[PDB]
Parts: structure tokens; sequence; C-alpha cells
DNA sequence: GCTGGCACGACTTTTGCACTCTAAATAATAGATCATGCTGTTGCACA
RNA sequence: GCCGC
DNA sequence: TGTGCAACAGCATGATCGCGGCAAGCTGATCGTGCAAAAGTCGTGCCAGC
């Protein structure tokens, strides 16, 4: 549970782009074909994506590359 | 007075709604001079504010 | 409500922005048409019926 | 002929809403029929009256994929026009979309363009809005053409003057007291020669009084020329009607 | 959707029941009513592509 | 006659349900003076001095 | 009025330019399509579901045939094998038993969803529903021998059968419009049975039309005089309404004076009133009077509410002069109702009794009268 | 032999086509506030 | 008509 | 020195005047017509089932 997303905002600093990046990651974890990269503490995919962004292992560029790698795999 | 204030707010919103920050830096050298608000011998607004 | 009768007013003296106070007279009946007497800035009697 | 998806395709890509005047042909293009009876429905059978304001032959059906008189009532029938009644089998929501049109048997003027302080018809005519209002309601005549006689192109001769001209001029005098007169003299105008002549005058003579009126006239004339409209479309000889469900 | 999108409402409800949470927005019916009302005057208003 | 009488008594501006929350509320409604109504003045037509 | 009912709840759209707007309502098909959207179906399955939901009647039954459903699709690999599967899936919806082919299907589907330990489930699952349904319609005395079971157990097997819902799908149906009647023509009982016309509102429309049209014309703010714009339109409106009211009142008066025998004493004293009979009475064409009397209703202390009922052109070749079948129909109903427990009421016997009473009616004519609203009490 | 739902020749009902024909009486008063265009009035320069 | 401004 | 033109004051008209919520409170339709044309129906007699 994350009351404040400051850390996530400062990881990639716009306060607007992060909301999108987190929506993309949350769609990935919710619709299917993705598993969290951080331990799951019975919390929702929204805050899971926010915590992954805060930990520094999720950003728009990696979503673009991981997508490219998984498209080349198929 | 509540109406008179709401009509003013409507007019201001409708005149100003089309303003978004769409650039990072324009590079212009134009500006405005800023001085403290001194009225006669009494000051209300320092330069810092 | 306003009682029927005759009443005199001055519209506060700010109509023409010239500082001219305009005086008017009015007759109200219980039922029927109304009667008005007014003063123009040129000081001429005017009657506004109904 | 099944699995059709019309609700999905109802959302179509778009951009840059435009607005313009509607020609009579454009109005007829929208229309799915003509309204001729001021009766929406009949209490005899509690059905939408034929050729009325609320009708089923136009505007579409009234109950799902069934049609009036029950000749074709199922979804198996699609786009079928019954012989007894022109009602077509449909979802019936089309009652919010189909428009319909009514003829005026006589041209009338749009209050949108007539009755406004910067009246586009009156300013285009240049003649006063009071004159147009008097002509529009048959109080006075406005002669047109009449080059041979002494009458001007935009004369405001009244009934007595009309009788005098008929006694004296006889032929060559063309005056109408209706909205057809304004449409006729709106059609006869040539925008290019008129606007150019006004521009030639505007630049030849300079005065702070006439400059504003001349500039406004050049602006409006160019608007019409640069827009593709036709000044005769202000007056309308037809009339669209709203879909019944609205 | 959730106001005047007739198809968007049902699509959103189905997605929420399925646990998808995707808006898939369309066009409000009020704007269509406005277009019909304006066309019912002598004015032609259209959506370009 | 009956139509006019019932029109006045039933559907009129000064005719309305008496507040029955309390006896005092009913008394206040009974002793109440209004400047509006048919022969009165409308709300927007009123001014500060009225 | 000794007592007055409270005003019915009404509404009108406030603070909205298109006044009164409207309100959506839920129907049987609307509630069934809502369930279709929320169940896992494929594209073709959804298309079939919509096709068979469109064919569901207000009762919730499937009016169109399954083969006709397959024909409507007109798509390969959409044979009745999968149409049946989608149909069963839809039948297992919230109004259980909806969209059923016939009465047997409703009961079979309803009985499928039970505890499977019901005391007489299997006794009535197929033995009574899927077989010998006509016997259950009848006394089913021989059904006990047919099913090799005692009458005692059947006495509650049929109880469970009746516990099953007869017509499922009309429960979700709302029913807000009561179709009440204002009874435009109230008539009362006096020394000669006078009649009156209510709800005219002609003076009300006259006063409003005056205050609007003639009010604007009399308002001297506008130049000239509006003596022809609306002043001679309100007059036309008043004349039209008054003419319609007078025509209706005169026609109803003629009907009442002719059918006073119906209202007086017993009801079934109708003369076979033909359109020409009143047409000559008012010296006016029958068609204009007919159109008038199509949906106009009268308020009676005992009489039926409907002008068209009095016409009964049914001379029936009755013995002395002529008579009316509606009166004859009431006589037949009363006679058949008051009979022995056997109640033969044979169409030949009933016709003979009617002829003895003085109504020379054919044997088959009485049969059509009986079959109109009744069934032969074991007359076969 | 007894009984119970199908057709037929008069009668009856419905339906477009079709052109119809006064004085009363109701409210103003009691929002200002601003912008714009039309019309009559007056100062200024010319032959 | 009332409630929160 | 009498005259025509452009700038200006007075008047009439149009447009605008906050946001949410709860009550109680309610509108009609008309011809008509006669006339055949058409559709529809009623009293009556059929053949098939018990
Ligand atoms: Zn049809």
């Amino acid at each position: 549970a994350r009351v404040t997303v400051q850390d996530a905002v400062e990881k990639i600093g716009n306060r607007f782009d992060l909301v999108l990046v987190a929506a993309r990651r949350a769609r990935q974890m919710q619709v299917g074909g993705k598993d969290p990269l951080v331990p799951e503490e019975n919390d929702k995919t929204t805050v899971i994506a926010l915590r992954e962004i805060e930990e520094g292992l999720i950003n728009n560029q990696i979503l673009d590359v991981r997508e490219r790698q998984e498209q080349q795999e198929q | 007075k509540t109406a008179n204030s709401g009509y003013l707010t409507r007019r201001l919103v409708d005149v100003a709604q089309d303003l978004v920050v769409t650039e990072d830096d324009c590079g212009t050298h134009e500006g405005i001079m800023m001085t403290p608000v001194i009225e006669g011998g009494d000051v209300k607004e320092p330069l810092r504010d | 409500h306003r009682s029927p009768g005759v009443f005199f007013d001055s519209d506060k003296g700010k109509t023409h922005s010239s500082g001219k106070v305009l005086y008017n007279a009015r007759i109200i009946p219980y039922r029927g048409s109304w009667l008005d007497f007014e003063f123009d800035p040129k000081d001429n009697l005017f009657v506004r019926i109904d | 002929l099944l699995k059709f998806l019309k609700a999905q395709t109802k959302t179509e890509e778009f951009d840059a809403i435009k607005i313009a005047l509607a020609s009579p042909d454009m109005i007829r293009s929208w229309s799915f029929g003509e309204v001729k009876k001021p009766e929406t429905i009949n209490y005899r059978t509690f059905k939408p009256e034929r050729d009325g304001l609320f009708c089923a032959r136009i505007f579409g059906p009234v109950k799902d994929y069934e049609c009036l008189c029950g000749k074709y009532k199922r979804l198996k029938h699609r786009g079928v026009i019954c012989e007894k009644c022109g009602v077509e089998v449909t979802q019936t929501k089309v009652r919010r979309e189909r428009m319909g049109h009514i003829e005026l048997a006589s041209p009338t003027a749009h209050i949108w363009f007539l009755k406004s302080l910067p009246s586009r018809i009156g300013l285009l005519l240049d003649m006063p809005l009071r004159d147009i209002e008097r002509v529009l309601y048959f109080e006075s005549y406005v002669v047109i053409e009449g080059g041979m006689t002494n009458l001007e192109r935009q004369q405001i001769l009244t009934e007595e003057q009309y009788l005098d001209a008929l006694e004296e001029f006889g032929d060559e005098f063309d005056a109408k007291m209706g909205a057809e007169a304004i449409q006729a003299l709106l059609k006869s105008m040539d925008l290019e020669q008129e606007c150019e002549q006004l521009r030639e005058e505007l630049n030849e003579t300079n005065s702070e009084t006439k400059r504003k009126k001349l500039t406004k006239r050049i602006k409006l004339l160019e608007a019409f020329v640069q827009s593709g409209n036709k000044p005769e479309w202000m007056i309308l000889t037809v009339l669209p009607v709203l879909p019944p469900d609205l | 959707v959730k106001s005047d999108d007739v198809n968007g409402r049902t699509k959103m409800y189905k997605n929420i029941v399925d646990g998808n949470h995707q808006m898939e927005p369309g066009m409000p019916e009020s704007f269509n009513v406005l277009l019909k009302e304006i066309r019912s005057l002598g004015i032609n208003i259209e959506l370009e592509d | 006659i009956s139509a006019a009488v019932k029109e006045f008594f039933g559907s009129s501006q000064l005719s309305q349900f008496m507040d029955q929350n309390n006896p005092l509320s009913e008394i206040t409604h009974k002793r109440r003076i209004s400047a509006l109504g048919p022969g009165g003045l409308t709300r927007e037509r009123a001014g500060f001095e009225v | 009025t000794a007592g007055t009912p409270s005003g019915n709840g009404v509404d009108y759209q406030d603070d909205e330019l298109p006044v009164y707007q409207g309100e959506t309502t839920q129907s049987l098909q609307d509630y069934l399509m809502w369930q279709v959207e929320l169940t896992p179906f494929t594209d073709t399955d959804r298309a079939i579901a919509t096709s068979i939901v469109d064919a569901v009647d207000d009762t919730g039954y499937l009016t169109i045939q399954i083969e006709d459903i397959v024909d409507s699709i007109g798509d390969d690999e959409i044979g009745l094998e999968e149409v049946e599967a989608v149909l069963k899936r839809i039948q297992r919806f919230d109004p259980v038993g909806v969209a059923a082919k016939d009465l047997r299907d409703c009961l079979l589907i309803q009985l499928s969803q039970f505890a499977k330990e019901t005391p007489w489930l299997e006794e009535a699952r197929l033995i009574i529903s899927d077989h010998l349904d006509l016997l259950a319609n009848h006394d089913f005395r021989t059904l006990m021998r047919v099913t090799r079971l005692k009458e005692e157990v059947l006495k509650e097997a049929v109880n469970l059968i009746q516990s099953l819902d007869p017509r499922p799908g009309q429960s979700i149906q709302t029913g807000e419009p009561e179709y009440v009647i204002p009874d435009v023509l109230v008539r009362k009982v006096n020394d000669r049975w006078v009649v009156e016309l209510n709800s005219d509102s002609l003076p009300r429309l006259k006063i409003n039309q005056q205050y609007a049209a003639m009010g604007n014309s009399a308002r001297n703010d506008a130049d000239g005089q509006f003596i022809r714009s609306n002043l001679q339109e309100a007059r036309w409106l008043i004349k039209s309404l008054e003419s319609a009211n007078d025509t209706l009142l005169r026609v109803s008066r003629c009907i009442v004076e002719q059918q006073q025998a119906f209202f007086e004493q017993g009801e079934e004293y109708m003369k076979p009133m033909v359109l020409a009979d009143i047409a000559q009475a008012v010296e006016m064409h029958e068609s204009t009077i007919s159109r008038v009397t199509t949906q106009k209703y009268l308020h009676s202390p005992r009489g039926i509410f409907e002008l068209k009922y009095f016409f009964s052109s049914h001379v029936n070749t009755e013995g002395g002069g002529e008579a009316s079948s509606t009166a004859i129909r009431a006589l037949v109903k009363k006679l058949i109702a008051a009979e022995n427990p056997a109640k033969p009421l044979s169409d030949s016997k009933l016709t003979s009794m009617l002829s003895e009473q003085g109504i020379m009616v054919a044997r088959r004519t009485v049969a059509k009268y009986r079959e109109s609203l009744s069934i032969p009490p074991s007359n076969q």
C-alpha cells in the first residue's frame, strides 16, 4: 500500500507519464501474460506497478524493449 | 453577490481555458521589472513575494 | 401590496447622467388602467397611459 | 447475409466539425419522406397516423423488427419494405435518426438571418431592415429590373405607387410583395462584380463613416464567395423536421 | 460511458464483471441530439474525416 | 363560480400546505405576510431597499 | 363525492429544455439480452442468442420454430444441433423456463433444477410431464393404472406439477399502464334514464384559446390588429370541438333511447341495432356515426362500458320478429352454467331448448356461441 | 347414431377521397447594466 | 417552500 | 454669404444576470361525407371423430 507515489514520480519525473507507464504495466499484470517483478503483498496491480516503478525495474523504455523481445520470440 | 461572482468566474474560465504549457523554453530575452509595492511611505509587498 | 392612490417619485435623479432629477406622478386604482405623468430632461409634461 | 454489425460501425472516425448553410437539395437528401398531415397518431387504432408527424412509413418502425399490419414481423426479415405499408423491418432506434422534410408551397425567410441586429440578409442588401420587414409581410412592394422605366432596382414603392406605376408604366415593372421578391433579387445579384466595385469605391474615397460599412460589406461578400454558399439559401422553400423520438 | 454512451455503458459493465477495467469510449448521444437539432434549423453541420 | 372559487382556493401562489412539524410552526405560517403573489412583486424584480 | 382517491404519482422534466423528456423501462427481452451480454458466448453464439431472444413472446415463450431460427441465420455449421445448445443455455436464465418451445418444455426445464432428492421429482419428472400430459389435463383416473402407481401418490405428484410455474417470464414483466378509462359519457338512472357528456373541456379550451390568441390580438403593443392571425383560428378550434361534442352526444342519445331495455331490468335485452337504425335516427350517414362509436366509452351503473356492443346485428331468424345473439349468448351462458353435475348441454339439446324458448337458432349456431368463451361440459 | 370443428351467400362494417365553415381584458409598477445601430442636430469648410 | 454554501 | 458634409447625442433594441440537493405539482382529442370499394363478419350448412 503506497499513500505517496513521490519516489515513483521522481524515478521518471513528469507526474503525467508515470500514470500511463503504470497503466500499461497494470494492464500487463491484470489482463494476462505477466507476473510481478516484486513480491506481492495481497495488493492490487495498480500499486504493484507503482512499487515496481519505485524500485527502478520498470520504465516506458523497458516496456518498449521487453515488448520487442517478446515479439521477436514469436 | 454570489451570482455576480459566479458570472465572473464563468467568463474568466471561458476566456482562459485554451492555455496549456506546450514548450520547455522559448529562449526569449523579454521580461518585466519587479519592484516592491511601496505606497507613499508604507510598503505592502516585499520583493521576495 | 401597494395601496391604491397617487404616489410621487424621482427615480433617484440618475437617469441621463447629467445630474438632472426627473419627477413623476402615478395613479393606482384597485382595478383598471394606470396613469403616469413624467418629466423629460427638457421639462415637458408627458403622459404614459397604461 | 447475417452477422451484420451496424452498431459497431456507428462509431466512425472524424475530425474538424464544419458548419454551413443547407441547400434545398441537401435538406431533401437527409429526408426519408414528406410530412403532409398534422396528425401524429389516431385514437381509432392507437397507431402512428399515415403521412403524419409521427409516422411509421417514414422515420422507421415503432416496435423492434416488426412492421405495421404484421405482414413481416421477425429478425429473419431484414431491410424488407412491406407492400401494404412502406414500414421497413429494423431495430426501430432509427426513430432518433431519420429526419423527414415538408414543402412550404411558398418561400419563407429564415428568422435566423432576417431578425438579427447585424442582419446578414439586410446588410447584404444594404437596404434597411425595416424595409425588408415591410416587404416580407406584403405591406409594400419592391420593384426589380425595370431598366427602361424610371424605377430603381431597389425601389420601395407602396401599393398606391404600384397602382400609379401600373397605370403609367404598365409593362416593364416587376414588383412582388412577398418573400419570393427578396429571393428573386437575391438570385439576380452577381457577387464578384458587386464586391469588386465596392472595393474600387472603398479605396477611391476615404471617410471614417462609410469605411466601416464598406469594409463589413466586403467581408461578408468574400465570406459567401470563399465559403461556397449561395445567398438565395437564406430564404427556404422546404423545411426539415425532427426525428420523432427527440 | 457511465453517462450517455449507450454501447459504452454495456461494454464497460461487461468488462468490469470480467475484471478487465478498460473504458473503450464512444460518442455521447447528447451530441447526436444536438446535431439533429441544429440540422432541424436551416444550418448544415457535419463531421469531417 | 365554483370553478373560480376552487381555482383560487386550490391552485394559487398564496395557497399552500400549512407546516405541521410543530404547533409554533403552524402559528408562524398562519401569521405570515408575503410581498409576492398576483398583485405583488417578483423575486428578481425586488431590490435591496425593498 | 363521498370519498376521493389520492392523486396518482406524476412527473415532468424540470430544468431541461426538451420538457418531459422520457424514461427508459426494462422489458422481458431487454432483461434477457442483458443476461446474454454477461455470459461467455462466442460471436456466432451471441448472434444465435440474439436471434432466439428476439422471438420470445411477452409470456417468455418461443413463438418461432427452431428450424425457422436455423433458417434465419442462413450460415454454414449453424445447424439445429448447436442452435439447440444455445437455446437450452438461454432457457436456463433468471426466469427459469423462459424461451421454451411449448408447455412440456417449460415443466421439463423447471424440474431439471431441483434438489434431485425431491419426494416426487422422478415420479413427475417424465411420467406425468413428458408422457400422458393430456391425461393430467383430464381427471387422470386411468393414469394411475398407466403409471402403475396408486392414486394417493399421484394426488401430490400433480400437486408438485401445479407448484411448477405455468408461464415463466411474465413475472419480471412490470405492467405500469393500467389502461384505465375516463368514461367520456357518464349516464345515470332517472325516471327516463337521462344521459350526459363529461370531460368536454370545451369551455376550458375556449377560455385558454381566448386568453392566448385573442389576448395577444387585444394586446395593443403590436401595430395594427390581429383579427385574422389567431382570432379567426380560436373560433375554428371552438367550432370543431363543439361540433364533435354535439355529434357524439346525439349519437349516444340515440343509442341510449334505443337500448334503454338493456339498462332497465335485466341486461340481456339488446336489440340488433344496425348502423342504419341510428343513421336514420340522426339523419346522417352510418360511416360517420360508426367512426364516432369505435372507441368511445360510457359509464354505466351496471351496463357494459362500450358503444359498439349495442350493434349486435343478429336477427338469427328468431321466432317472433328478430333478436340479438349477444342476448342469446348470455342466455346460453346462463343456461349452461345452471345445469346438472353431468351438464350435457348438447349443441342439439341446447338448440332445441332455445327453440322451445322461442329462439329459432340452428344447432351449429349455438356451438359457435359456446366455443366463443367456453368449452363443452363433456357434451361429446 | 350422436357430436364437434370447417366453408359459403348475403348483410354489415371500415376506409381513403373528399371538400367544410368579438369587446375584453390583462399586465404594467419595481433590475440594472452594458453594447450597438439608426436618426435627427450641429459645427466646419467651400463656390 | 426549504437545506448547504 | 448661402450651402453640403461629417461627427455626435438621444433613443430603441438585444443579451445576461452562481452552484448542488429535497419537496408538491400537474396539459385531449375536432372535421365531415357518401360512396363505392373493399374487407370483414354472421347465420347457416358441411364432413370427420366418438
Ligand atoms: Zn406491413
